[PDB]
DNA sequence: GAATATTGTACGGTACCATAAA
DNA sequence: TTTATGGTACCGTACAATAT
């Protein structure tokens, strides 16, 4: 359930998820299959990926971030096949179709296809060179990248999911430790905008071939979903992609040379996001202010309507300009009750309200509300601004 | 049949016309004039042309009043000034009481009995007053305090923004947000006095409706300028000689327009005071809230100063100007109202946008020239650079007064906090340098005053203050004139330097530059001034050959002319008053109107006019009497196109064609034979057709080889005297085809026969009798018999002074005739029950706004009106007839917006698509007198 | 050719492209073919998105975000296409093959694939209904959205994906010519805010097979004009094909009447977009600087060191490095180099990177405070007190913008 | 001997104020 | 305590740009 079903209701509700109830199964969403995702949750993915960003990328001296192509030409792949549909308006516009023609172009199309990327290793694992020119030979380092990754789906249908890929090159010896301090660092972030940290748990696991590994689950109401897993998958990928000389391939750490250890961290954004709508869930969703889609809603009580209009649309500005999510709720025309609205914002995850009636002209006092306190507060106008962009460095420092 | 000739065969009016203007029977001209008139054509070969005849038009004019044209008029002007003389007189013939002992604080209107007593009343009941308003320039356009003066008692009232409080007040005026000063329908209508009594009018509530005024405003201003007003060079004498070439004796007869000087002149005493805090100009709501009464005493000082003056300048004027026509039009020019909707906000928007925008891109392009150019200083490389060798280069110094391993979640913590901890003392060190920051020391001089201030609020990254004006600019882009560098000189101005120590505007040897000659760069008014920026419109075709270059030359030039405009005049475009009706104050007609909308801003705007603020008793308004109609090249020039009549209504209007060549032509006529087409220039006047095209203008323009406005400054600067240099200079100007020599003999052939030695010339007749009414001893209008300033009659100026004494006659001629046009409109409108009001008028440009159904019937109006101030000026001339190709319209226009032609969409760099793709604004019609007599039938009534 | 030479082995150089010289022709650069951007280049890319962003959805009140896939699963097709390699392997095994049964399985490929996505505009008119009822029905508004879309490039075959930014604009029929006109003027606004010479950037006026009213936007390469920008007035034709049957669900109200409203398209290629600036930035006084706008500069502020003490020079560098990235600015770590170069050499490798300003400290820094501060369009060093120095440079950014 | 009127912007000089120096 | 010195507000002058 009941609970997920409100859930799901309240999210294609409230323009965070899309498409009909038939279509929003927890297989769908799980295998990404998803008609699609509304514009809040749109922006709640933009902030976590940002929030990845910050925490992986921006704060670390030696990860730089690394481009690969959705698709991957080339030819010889051993072991979904792309097929350009113009070839084959022009083969099916020579009506002959004889045998050995059509043999011919199968086996033309079989060997050039470009498969999907299924993850962003194989991309990253390619700028290995330049990337290491860059730090001046200066191991460790890493590359970071955010993207979609295309999976197939049994049940045929197409799943793809949103990535967030980091490749870490380390010397041998400290790759166990590396492994550990990454696994710490993955768990405390994925922790740090839970509600219910208790929730996100981590484990340990070996592969066929023994490689040490860990892995990162969030408890579902249904069971556990994995969101990311870290293997060490020492150099093998590293020397079968590139075969002969071993010279280009040394990384220098302290004053010896040696061939790194490839250490992959992957978590998939859309079902972080989703562990995340279920934690935040009177109907609140009580999403943590780092990560919320809007933040502050406008509203208007009764008075003059051209000035009420023009303070709201001075105040939207500033907010605007000041990197404040607002909402604008006094472009409405038609006029609903203030439990109405407060539960709709609840709904939408709003941080505060704010209404400005003729007090607001007459003084400059506006009614605040707090999603989590539900109580009023008069504020003067001057300072919301500073008030909410502290509150959110406060909540993000904290 | 109605057709007839003057015996110099030129077409007259019709018969019935003339039977119902000018009567029947008249002393028939001499035949020694007729022959003397045949004498002069022949002499310069202008006689015998043959001429097509104009259509002889035929209708029913209304009946006129009295036995003449002179006493139609009279009378008309005396049963619309009758009222409002009476309240002059009311109120310059009584009692004063004196200033209550203290004012009162309180919202609305306050009535002062006679013991200072003050009693609540909701609006004034009183015919005459002297008004002026205060208005706090911090806070908006809102009136502030306004105090009236009154034969009962004073008047006091307080804006409701002054006495409340509020956190934030309207920024979009309303009707509610004014002055109530009219008496909702014994005695009708009001008569309001004050100096400069425009600015107290547009802070009224009742003016800015659209059914009407009612009420008629008198300024100081005007009469002062009309008695004994100045030019301007003789203003600014006036100015020198107070604070420290002969016949001085015009000083002790006249003031500059300020109340105090006025007062001064006029009435004499203590001098007024001035309150040197200037609160209401450099001030704040609570330092008016604390020094009210000395505010409210100052008002009250300035409004008894304006009383005492106006009643000590009404006899003067009424003596100097004794026809009721000058007071009846000055008081009908006073209530210029000017449509605006909500396309007047998005006009500024988009003009202030294109603005920013293209300053923006020049601005770049300087900025990269100086960023680059700092890279010079190292090696003193900057004295080999010929264009960056004198500039400040000097520096100010700074014044001063392994392996690896992943950290632990504690270790990491620590390093973070010690690491932070050390970057804090830093910071705790800044106990020392001095307390004011220095400028960005160790950068070169010349690039240090290029950037704003840190602590300036609109600091901008780099040399943001750079422009094309300022001296630095041509040397960074390293402009050549002719391939030679450009060099400044404080006491020649711009000009070049010619490496070798060429013919050219000089050499100079007064700039002493080692190795190189200076030179001038030639300039439009001559040689002897000097050139203070080559980023100028003169030089744009000096780059298209390439004698300018630069080192983007072209677009710096041009895009500086798309934004000359609005660089001068956005600061009081953007700063005008409008006053937006509400949906109650809007006629019921406008509301049930299809093309009316709700989501609209309907408004309008009074402009700030002076009616005589000119020698020549010309109006004045800082704004729109000189706003550009529209340009293909001009930011903003679409200013006019925005006066947008409201639904249901359009605008009427029409220009005099030839205005002042038919005043000298009809003035040299009268004094030469008494008969139209005597003198030559006269003969060639009346033949020009403005539908043909083969007008004076137009024929000046094509024997030239110039456009036509350039042929009207061409012709006007020869009637009021330009020596052949200026001519040369001015054709050379206006046409780039055209050496120094040719340009040189056209003028001298154009001019040889004009003037003469006056006797024997084209236009001696004109010339002597504007010298001949100029040097009398108290010149008067030929039309109207109005004197000329004090301060310019030949006692107290003699022989100096000539050509504008000379100018005023004609200017002063047309004025007359703008008065005659008011009224005459105003007597139509009201005799027949045209549904219309006075819009605006520019000079010889008249304006109505008219309502959908009589727009016909207004056009007929007006082409009635011109037909009787035309016939009334050859009356008042002396001559008993009026030719027919000076006696209507051209075209009368109408449209839905202010612009010269009904046709031009107005293109501009902020308005590209143009009116009728933005605002859905279709093009006008222009109507000739023919058109509209088929669709009016000839007759101004609403039944027919 | 030769400044395009130049401008190119830069970007490869400094970490702004990526491959072999072979591969970084104009035609896999303009085509999408490139082997891909080195981190440079997608930290511009980032900054040129936001920037789209800030000035087309955060500004606009009624601008919203649409997520679209990059597949759209075919269930029939008219007319690249993704087939199964293990139907073709059984269908292989038949050596059969007759002529009826191959073309049958064509069709049946033809008809059940997924396609790649060419455009934004089909999933933003796929949202309609949905974001329709989101501004509760009040005319117009919009969806933004910007990601990758695959293009067939021809030359056996090759495939081309490019980065493009895409507003699909729902208004009235009697106003569309109007907000087309005032898309254009803000569209060509924005490109010329950030270059150097705006000039360079141009619009034109298209029509359609049918007729409908078009503009395009160009950039002016040294070799021509490659066009960056298009908008369309599409009308509601694709709007009714893709909801056929009642016309009720797809009204909009505009003032107090319901009527279908026209779509109006704006596309625009960062990638291309990218190159042009990358154009602009680069254009006696020989210097090979790319002058990148602040806005759009991958990384702003350089830190190098001197001589002295190594620990506590480190120290303040690493404090200023925490300050500056929790102020969000973007800084290099250069003294982290072990290597030695002359100032002269880290001036022009940090010129050839667009770093807007360059920071070293000493041991003067550690006496009084003074750090020395060198710009990038001045080349003039100035001393400036280090507590400052953040103050200064988000002021700094924060105008320039 | 062009004439009326309106306005802006850049540049240099003057004098007061707050600071730092002796 | 007494004495240079830069910053800043104000004003006069020259040149240029609008309209009729
Ligand atoms: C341009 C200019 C004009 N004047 C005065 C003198 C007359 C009035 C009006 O005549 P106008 O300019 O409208 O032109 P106008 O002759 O009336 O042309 P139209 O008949 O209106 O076409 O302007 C002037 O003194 N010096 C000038 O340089
Ligand atoms: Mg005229």
């Amino acid at each position: 359930g009941e609970g997920s079903e409100a859930l799901l209701e309240i999210c294609q509700r409230r323009h965070f998820l899309s498409g009909s109830k038939q279509q929003l199964s927890r297989d769908s969403l799980l295998s990404g299959c998803h008609p699609g995702f509304g514009p809040l949750g749109v922006e709640l993915r933009k902030n976590l990926a940002a929030e990845w960003w910050t925490s992986v990328v921006v704060f670390r001296e030696q990860v730089f971030p690394v481009d690969a192509l959705h698709h991957k030409p080339g030819p010889l792949l051993p072991g979904f096949r792309l097929v350009s549909a113009e070839t084959l308006r022009e083969i099916l516009q020579d009506k002959e179709l004889s045998k050995e023609q059509l043999v011919a172009f199968l086996e033309n199309v079989l060997k050039t296809s470009g498969k999907l990327r299924e993850n962003l290793l194989h991309g990253a694992l390619e700028h290995y060179v330049n990337c290491l020119d860059l730090v001046n030979k200066r191991l460790p380092y890493g590359l970071a990248q955010i993207g979609v990754c295309f999976h197939p789906v049994f049940d045929k249908s197409i799943g793809e999911k949103t990535e967030a890929s980091l490749v870490w090159f380390t010397p041998p010896r400290t790759s166990n430790q590396w492994l550990d301090f990454w696994l710490r660092h993955r768990l405390q972030w994925w922790r740090k905008f839970a509600m219910s940290p208790s929730n996100f748990s981590s484990s340990d696991c070996q592969d066929e071939e023994g490689r040490k590994g860990n892995k990162l689950y969030y408890n579902f109401p249904w069971g556990k979903e994995l969101i990311e897993t870290l293997w060490n998958l020492g150099d093998h990928e590293l020397l079968h992609m590139y075969p002969g000389n071993v010279s280009k391939l040394h990384g220098r750490d302290g004053r010896k040379n040696v061939v790194p250890c490839v250490l992959s961290v992957n978590g998939d954004l859309d079902r972080g996001m989703l562990a995340y709508l279920y934690d935040s869930f009177r109907k609140v969703l009580k999403l943590h202010p780092c990560l919320a889609p809007i933040k502050v809603a406008l509203d208007v009580g009764r008075g003059p309507t051209l000035e009420l209009r023009q303070v709201c649309q001075g105040l939207f500005n500033e907010l605007l300009e000041n990197g404040i999510s607002v909402w604008p709720g006094y472009l409405e025309t038609m006029q609903s009750s203030l439990e109405q609205l407060y539960s709709k914002y609840d709904e939408m995850s709003i941080l505060f309200t704010v209404l400005v009636t003729e007090t607001t002209l007459e003084n400059g006092l506006i009614h605040l509300r707090s999603r989590d306190t539900t109580m009023k507060e008069m504020m003067h106008i001057s300072k919301l601004k500073d008030f909410l962009i502290k509150y959110i460095s406060s909540a993000k420092n904290v | 049949g109605q057709l007839r000739h003057n015996p110099l065969d030129i077409q007259m009016l019709s018969r019935g016309l003339h039977e119902q203007i000018f009567g029947q029977g008249g002393e028939m001209p001499g035949e020694a004039a007729v022959r003397r008139s045949v004498e002069h054509l022949q002499k310069h070969g202008l006689w015998g042309q043959p001429a097509v005849p104009l259509p002889d038009v035929e209708l029913r004019l209304p009946p006129l009043y009295g036995d003449n044209l002179d006493q139609h008029f009279r009378l008309l002007a005396q049963k619309q000034s009758l009222p409002y003389l009476e309240a002059a007189n009311l109120l310059l013939q009584a009692q004063l009481p004196p200033k209550p002992p203290a004012w009162a604080w309180a919202e609305g209107w306050t009535r002062y009995g006679p013991e200072g007593e003050a009693v609540p009343v909701a609006i004034p009941e009183e015919r005459a007053l002297v008004f002026a308003v205060a208005v706090c320039l911090a806070e908006g356009t809102c009136p502030t305090l306004a105090v009236a003066i009154s034969p009962s008692a004073w008047y006091s009232w307080c804006s409701q923004r002054l006495v409340e409080e509020r956190y934030s007040w309207t920024s979009q005026l309303s009707p509610a947000d004014l002055i109530p000063l009219e008496v909702p329908t014994d005695w009708q209508e009001q008569l309001v006095v004050g100096h400069n009594v425009s600015f107290d009018r547009a802070h009224i509530r009742e003016q800015y409706l659209i059914q009407g005024s009612r009420m008629r405003f008198l300024d100081t201003m005007s009469m002062h300028m009309a008695i004994s007003g100045l030019s301007s060079f003789q203003r600014s004498l006036w100015i020198a000689a107070k604070q420290g070439i002969s016949s001085w004796d015009w000083l002790d007869i006249s003031s500059v327009n300020s109340l105090a000087e006025v007062h001064r002149l006029y009435v004499g005493g203590p001098p007024l005071e001035k309150e040197p805090r200037e609160l209401f100009v450099k001030g704040t709501m609570k330092d008016i809230r604390e020094n009210f009464q000395d505010l409210m005493q100052y008002c009250a000082q300035d409004v008894w100063a304006t009383h005492e003056v106006f009643q000590q300048q009404l006899p003067l004027f009424l003596e100097r100007c004794p026809h009721p026509v000058t007071l009846a039009g000055m008081l009908e020019m006073g209530v210029s109202y000017l449509p605006v909707n909500q396309n007047w906000e998005r006009y500024l928007a988009e003009a202030q946008g294109t603005y920013e925008e293209l300053q923006r891109e020049m601005k770049k392009s300087l900025m990269d020239l100086a960023n680059d150019a700092c890279q010079l200083l190292s090696g003193e490389r900057y004295k080999e650079d010929p264009w960056l060798w004198d500039l400040e280069w000097d520096l100010q110094e700074f014044k001063q007064k392994e392996d690896l391993g992943p950290c632990s979640e504690e270790e990491e913590f620590q390093q973070d906090v010690m690491a932070r901890a050390c970057l804090q003392k830093l910071k705790g060190t800044t106990e020392l340098l001095p307390k004011r920051p220095q400028h960005l020391p160790g950068h070169p001089g010349w690039y240090r005053k290029l950037c704003p201030r840190l602590d300036d609020p609109a600091w901008t990254p780099g040399p943001s203050l750079l422009s094309l004006q300022m001296r630095v600019t041509p040397k960074l882009m390293a402009l050549t004139w002719d391939g030679f560098p450009l060099h400044y000189s404080e006491r020649h101005g711009w000009g070049y330097l010619v490496p070798g120590r060429h013919h050219g505007n000089g050499p100079y040897n007064d700039v002493d530059i080692p190795g190189c000659w200076f030179f001038k760069l030639p300039h439009k008014d001559g040689n002897s001034c000097n050139v203070g920026s080559p980023f100028a419109k003169d030089f744009l075709p000096k780059m298209e050959d390439g004698t300018l270059q630069a080192g983007s030359g072209p677009r710096a030039l041009e895009i500086n002319k798309m934004i000359s405009f609005w660089r001068n005049a956005h600061k009081r475009i953007s700063s005008q008053m409008v006053v937006w009706l509400p949906r109650s104050a809007l006629p019921r007609a406008v509301i049930r109107h299809p093309d009316y909308d709700e989501e609209g801003l309907y408004g309008a705007i009074l402009p700030q006019v002076v009616t005589a603020g000119t020698i020549t008793r010309r109006a004045v308004e800082p704004t729109w009497l000189t706003a550009s109609n529209a340009r293909p090249d001009r930011v903003g020039s679409e200013l006019k196109a925005m006066v947008q009549a409201p639904p249901g209504y359009t605008l009427v209007g029409a220009d005099v064609d030839s205005q002042e060549l038919w005043i000298a032509a009809v003035l040299g006529d009268a004094h030469f034979a008494g008969m139209h087409g005597c003198t030559a220039f006269g003969w060639m006047t009346l033949q020009g057709r403005k539908s043909r095209g083969t007008d004076l203008h137009s024929k000046t323009a094509t024997t030239v080889g110039i456009s036509r406005e350039h042929a009207k400054i061409f012709n006007y600067g020869r009637i009021y005297g330009a020596g052949q240099p200026f001519a040369e200079r001015l054709l050379m100007q206006f046409n780039h085809r055209l050496t120094q020599q040719e340009a040189a003999e056209k003028a001298q052939q154009m001019y040889a026969a004009t003037k003469g030695l006056w006797k024997g010339g084209t236009e001696s007749e004109m010339f002597n009798k504007l010298e001949s009414i100029a040097t009398s001893d108290i010149p008067r209008t030929p039309v109207l018999g109005c004197c000329i300033s004090r301060a310019l009659e030949p006692s107290a100026v003699q022989e100096e002074f000539m050509t504008s004494r000379v100018n005023w006659v004609v200017q002063s001629s047309a004025v007359d005739y703008l008065h005659l046009m008011l009224v005459a409109m105003k007597w139509l409108f009201e005799e027949f029950a045209i549904d219309g009001r006075f819009c605006i008028s520019i000079h010889d440009e008249v304006r109505y706004l008219v309502r959908e159904e009589d727009r016909y019937r207004a056009a007929l109006a007006l082409q009635i009106t011109n037909l009787l101030t035309r016939c009334m000026f050859a009356y008042k001339l002396g001559l008993n007839d009026l030719p027919q190709s000076v006696a209507f319209f051209s075209a009368v226009d109408i449209d839905r917006c202010l612009r010269k032609e009904v046709t031009m969409d107005c293109k501009t760099p902020s308005n590209p698509t143009g009116m009728e793709r933005r605002y859905g604004i279709p093009q006008g019609e222009a109507l000739d007198i023919y058109q509209i007599i088929e669709l009016t039938k000839g007759s101004l009534e609403k039944r027919s």
